[PDB]
């Protein structure tokens, strides 16, 4: 029972609550594609606006992090913003304390840290 | 107690062969104002001697004013005064240096260092330096203020020891001081870009040359340099 809730090992030897994360995601529907050019990255997604009501331009996946950095999202849209406000601070901070723009690997990396 | 107001910045020289030179900027500065725009203070004493005096200028001129009464008084009595007896530089040096000891000891300075410059009837270079305290010293090459830290290790190069001084010539000479003058315009805040300079030979006599300025200025690096570090 409480080796399913939190994130402790199960019996088997697996984080189920973890891998109970990863059905979450295509929970939204958006498929993307994304493609290294030569000089360039290009990344297209699809957007759905479900309703005649929303306002299609709010509606959106990509998001600016940096003028270096770009950043588009799968999954619920909650979860979007708050990991792309952490995001943007740690872009901004890499800048203050070493002087130069944070490098793409650098904040992949220290995503995965906080994800951990 | 005295305090200066009105200053001048330093004054460089250096022995060659045949005499010295001597040079000295034309400004008086009276704090971050740069107040006065030539204040000549080379002063020529006689024919064969140049005083040069920096520090405070209300005391400038008043020891510019004993050095004209001590030519007028050795000028009395017979022609041969001036003939042959006339006042060597090593006289009007050691008039200076026995004021300024008197004056320190009664606590009231004459806030100034001196260079005397000259060449002697005998044919000998004479240069010597004096200031407030009376101090003397005499070397190769000379400064004074500011220029005892930057202008010496330059001018120290040419002539470094007693030997060097029959090689150089007057041409060497005149234009390691015209070098001086340009890194002291570099870097120092109290120069001016006009100069004065004296050159004393013992075969022509005194040349007084004013208002010779600096010229070869390089800046053409100056507009690559950007940024204070982090900024592209």
């Amino acid at each position: 029972g409480y080796d399913r809730h939190i994130t402790i090992f199960s019996p088997e030897g697996r984080l189920y609550q973890v891998e109970y994360a990863f059905k979450a995601t295509n929970q939204t529907n958006i498929n993307s594609l994304a493609v290294r050019g030569k000089d360039c990255t290009v990344v297209i997604s699809q957007k759905k606006v479900p309703d005649k009501l929303l306002d299609p331009t709010t509606v959106s996946y990509i998001f600016c992090i940096s003028r270096t950095i770009g950043m588009v999202v799968n999954g619920p849209i909650p979860d979007a913003r708050n990991a792309a406000l952490r995001a943007k601070a740690e872009a901004a901070e890499f800048r203050y304390k070493y002087g130069y723009d944070m490098p793409c690997d650098v904040l992949a990396k220290r995503m995965a840290n906080l994800s951990q | 107690t005295q305090q200066p107001i009105v200053t001048g910045t330093s004054v460089i020289s250096m022995k060659y062969d045949n005499g010295v030179i001597i040079a000295a900027d034309n400004l008086g500065s009276y704090g971050s104002l740069l107040r006065f725009n030539g204040v000549e203070r080379l002063i020529p004493v006689g024919d064969n001697t140049v005083v040069g005096i920096s520090g405070d200028i209300s005391d400038m001129q008043h020891i510019e004013r004993l050095l004209k009464d001590l030519v007028t008084e050795n000028a009395y009595d017979n022609p041969l005064a001036d003939a042959e007896e006339a006042l060597e530089p090593s006289y009007i040096f050691e008039y200076l240096a026995t004021v300024m000891y008197q004056r320190r000891s009664k606590m009231n300075p004459l806030w100034n260092a001196i260079i005397v410059a000259g060449v002697q009837s005998n044919g000998d270079q004479f240069l010597r330096y004096v200031n407030l305290l009376g101090v003397t010293y005499s070397s190769p090459t000379l400064a004074t203020g500011f220029g005892a830290h930057m202008a010496n290790p330059l001018l120290r190069k040419v002539v470094d020891r007693e030997s060097d001084i029959p090689k150089t010539t007057v041409q060497v000479a005149e234009e390691a001081i015209v070098n001086a003058m340009r890194v002291l315009y570099y870097r120092d805040a109290r120069s001016s870009r006009n100069f004065s300079l004296a050159i004393i030979d013992k075969n022509t006599g005194l040349t007084f040359k004013k208002n010779l300025q600096v010229e070869n200025m390089k800046w053409d690096f100056a507009k690559d340099i950007k940024g204070y570090g982090t900024q592209k």
